[PDB]
């Protein structure tokens, strides 16, 4: 009908053909395994949000900025940088891609391939909207640090959203989506304590900048719902994650012979002490 | 969840006895739609010979509306050679309802009118057991005798969103405003002692800390706020509780560092969130599909909500 | 796997009667607490305090 | 014919691989019979018996068997 | 009564949205969108719980064609998914019995063998 004012606009057409993907997925008819082509036509609207999504970050990658960006200018552009278009993180432009990820009601009803299309897809999306937090919130300036670490809590609540809907999914998209919301403590820190896996989390603090600060708070934080001595089976390979889960100064004198130290927090657990008179 | 009960109709307010029955089961009371639950609950952690949850529903009181706050009576014991049950009611119908029984066929209730808006809450504010104070959308506090006349009451700024008796000065009446002020009444000189304030609103609920009487704990807009007194009438501590609006603050009766928190009931599953002072975040996150009313257990590290047609118990490692 | 025993060791090595705490080396006595220690540890993963009692949560 | 009238009652009692390998066992015991058993031998009276035991296994393994993928879930 | 079905439809009341759902029928009697929409939504909900019965009945009771169907449908696809095979069978298919039993049939032998205890 017209199209020069909807280019200036055109973030409108998106909140509005998903809105026409739900009430064509009203006549979809597609509740039971039976319906198909109305599968395939929510799927064609996946695709093209999608691929515009795509041109974004690669008009963001093109930049002129000698500094912003170096590779596409006078240095190298065989290497692109973060594939994130910039974006300021709309709330509406965002909404209508946390609705169609919610469009995961298909993958329940739908033919093997189709559902991993569907799913690397989605994949797809959800790797430019956290790339797009990502390069707002290291913009942010020391000075308003309050509202910096509220918007941070925002999007870590939505990498722990986007986790629980791939929890289902493959996961051979999980390397993925934790690389690309990367230098990632939140995703593979919680991996590392649903396993018997804590030579991961061993590993992981072993190559990292400050992981051990993070993982007692991160760690601390999520203790008794996550890396739990209870909610792991330790007593196998999940008493091998039980060793680094263990990790202190009580400990310390077994393994570095301070009896002072001991002798201190042994007489405080003696004070402590009305339950049991043996003990 | 660590245990959960399933119920007959949705739990619109829970409450624990925070008083001794003389049982060794811990007492509950819940309420319906058009009921009043009283069951005991026994606990694995209480007694090896119990495998999880033991709960028995001791009597079910017909009410007719829709339960809102629910207050026991520190009379209520289980005593074998005196039992009596005594809590009283808010409802829908801005009623008051004492409900008196002997766990036998002596079931008896006395209704107390007055109030001209929605009650939200309730509880007994004499150590005998004899008064009740109220609070509501009348922007009133009102203290009852059992004979539902009219003792005191206090005119608020804003409705009264809670309502909570000291727990060792006599006297003092802690009332939360919904426009963010918390107000301390004196009921021997029907006069207000102090207020705080809280950074934001609207305050939804508040508590005292029973094993620090010095600490008040509270939820206001998403946030929940702790004040330490006299020290200052500026919030000591201030951290988020809920990503959207909080419903109900309640400090657990055996730990003076932890509390639990409800976010308010609508298109997003009512999260339980229980915090420790000493931790930046919540040490544990629980869903509950549609829940209202929380409670502590008195003795355990263990909290209650009721949702739909299930209670949903909570056990925090301490 | 008789672990509460153990740290009935920690008892009797103490006790003013026999006064065994005085004819151990520093060397022995911290041999004697990590090995304890490690009996304490077995009482945990068969679900009992430190030092074999019951747990009530 | 001796321990299959046994595993006749067995069935009728109030995983889904088991109730599979037990009617792989019926035919594999009714296909010997069509051939080793005589004519006269193959002609007795359980046959009918014989069905009604088949079919409570086959009714049985299949619930089961759904059971069994209700606890895969 | 769109407005209060919509409020109980939201806080998660699904029992509340039914009552008010049976009082606003008889008030807007000549309304039949928005009642299609709320029992549409009552259907979902009462689907979403496990709610078998009272989700079969609330879409018997849906004012725009074939939303019956609908709910028909959705239905079999989770009762297989909740390997919950005994109700199903003992559930008969409401007078169309061999309309489910053909749609069902349908949608089986035209999807795959290696995902699906359909044919089971």
């Amino acid at each position: 009908t017209a199209a020069d004012v909807y280019f200036r606009e055109v973030s409108q057409m998106e909140i509005i053909f998903e809105c026409l993907v739900d009430k064509e997925e009203a006549d979809l008819e597609s509740t039971s395994i039976d319906s198909v082509e109305w599968a395939n036509i929510v799927v064609n609207v996946n695709t093209i949000l999608k691929d515009m999504l795509h041109v974004a970050c690669q008009y963001r990658q093109s930049k002129n900025s000698l500094y912003k960006n170096e590779s596409g200018i006078q240095e190298p552009e065989h290497v692109p940088w973060t594939a994130s278009s910039g974006t300021a993180g709309i709330r509406s432009v965002v909404t209508r891609q946390h609705g169609i990820i919610l469009k995961v009601y298909p993958q329940a009803d739908s033919g093997l391939r189709t559902i991993l299309i569907e799913q690397l897809a989605a994949l797809l999306n959800y790797l430019l909207d956290d790339y797009v937090t990502q390069l707002k919130s290291i913009d942010k300036l020391a000075n308003e640090e309050r509202y910096n670490i509220l918007e941070m809590e925002y999007a870590q609540k939505r990498s722990e959203l986007l986790s629980p809907l791939l929890i289902l999914g493959q996961y051979a998209w999980a390397s993925n989506l934790a690389e690309k919301y990367c230098d990632f403590d939140i995703l593979v820190q919680i991996c590392e304590m649903t396993d018997n896996q804590s030579r991961l989390q061993r590993y992981m603090t072993l190559f990292a900048e400050q992981n051990f600060s993070d993982f007692l708070f991160r760690w601390y934080l999520e203790k008794g719902k996550r890396g739990k001595l209870l909610s792991q089976p330790a007593s196998q390979h999940g008493q091998l994650a039980a060793f680094l889960q263990a990790h202190l100064s009580w400990l310390h004198e077994l393994n570095s012979q301070e009896f002072e130290k001991a002798h201190r927090t042994l007489q405080t657990l003696a004070n402590m002490e009305t339950r049991y008179f043996c003990k | 969840a660590t245990y959960t009960v399933d119920c007959e109709d949705y739990v619109h307010v829970v409450e624990f006895n925070p008083f001794d029955s003389g049982e060794a089961g811990s007492l509950l009371a819940y309420g319906g739609i058009s009921y009043v639950v009283i069951a005991s609950c026994r606990f694995q952690e209480e007694d090896s010979t119990v495998e999880g949850i033991e709960f028995k529903t001791l009597k079910t009181f017909h009410h007719g509306e829709r339960v809102v706050a629910i207050a026991w009576s520190p009379e209520t014991r289980c005593d074998a050679l005196l039992p009596l049950l005594r809590f009283a009611t808010a409802a829908g119908d801005k009623k008051i309802r004492i409900f008196t029984s002997d766990f036998q066929d002596k079931n008896e209730y006395k209704v107390i009118e007055g109030h001209s808006g929605y009650i939200n809450d309730l509880v007994f504010c004499s150590p005998e057991g004899t008064d009740i104070a109220s609070v509501g959308d009348d922007h009133t506090c009102r203290i009852w005798d059992l004979d539902g006349k009219q003792i005191a009451m206090f005119i608020l700024r804003s409705p009264g969103m809670s309502v909570a008796w000291h727990p060792e000065g006599a006297f003092k009446l802690m009332v939360a405003e919904k426009t963010g002020t918390i107000r301390f009444y004196d009921l021997t000189t029907h006069q207000a002692i102090l207020s705080l304030e809280s950074v934001q609103v609207p305050l939804m609920s508040a508590d005292w800390c029973v094993r620090n009487t010095l600490r008040i704990g509270a939820v206001a807009g998403n946030d929940w706020i702790i004040w330490e007194m006299p020290r200052s009438s500026y919030p000591q501590d201030n951290k988020p509780a809920h990503a959207d609006r909080a419903r109900m603050f309640r400090w657990s009766k055996c730990n003076e560092n932890v509390f639990a928190t409800t976010g308010y009931p609508g298109k997003m599953k009512s999260q339980i969130a229980i915090h420790h002072l000493a931790h930046p975040q919540p040490i544990l996150i629980g869903t509950a599909p549609v829940g209202s009313g929380l409670s502590w257990h008195r003795r355990l590290p263990l909290c209650v909500v009721g949702g739909y047609r299930k209670l949903f118990f909570w056990l925090t490692e301490m | 796997k008789q672990y509460k025993d153990c740290l009935r060791l920690a008892d009797i090595v103490s006790s003013e009667n026999q006064k065994l705490y005085t004819v151990f080396s520093k060397t022995e006595m911290r041999n004697l607490l990590q090995k304890l220690r490690e009996s304490s540890l077995m009482l945990l993963d068969l679900q009992l305090d430190p030092l074999g009692y019951e747990i009530q949560s | 014919l001796t321990l299959l009238l046994d595993a006749l009652p067995l069935l009728e009692q109030k995983s889904a691989e088991q109730t599979y390998e037990l009617m792989r066992c019926l035919e594999d015991r009714m296909a010997a019979k069509l051939e080793s058993t005589s004519p006269d031998e193959i002609q007795k009276q359980d046959s009918s018996i014989d069905n009604t035991k088949v079919e409570m296994l086959r009714l049985a393994l299949a619930r089961n068997l759904a059971r069994a993928i209700v606890t895969e879930g | 009564y769109n407005r209060v079905l919509r409020l109980l439809e939201d806080v998660g009341l699904p029992e509340l949205v039914i009552q008010l759902a049976t009082i606003a029928i008889g008030e807007a009697s000549d309304d039949w969108r928005s009642q299609a929409a709320l029992r549409t939504r009552i259907f979902k909900h009462h689907l979403d719980m496990g709610h078998n019965n009272q989700a079969y009945d609330a879409l018997t009771q849906i004012p725009d064609p074939s939303r019956q169907l609908d709910c028909l449908r959705q239905l079999v696809v989770v009762l297989c998914e909740r390997s919950q095979l005994q109700d199903l069978v003992e559930f008969p298919y409401v007078n169309l019995h061999n309309e489910v039993v053909g749609i069902i049939e349908s949608r089986a032998r035209a999807v795959d063998l290696m995902t699906h205890n359909y044919y089971e």
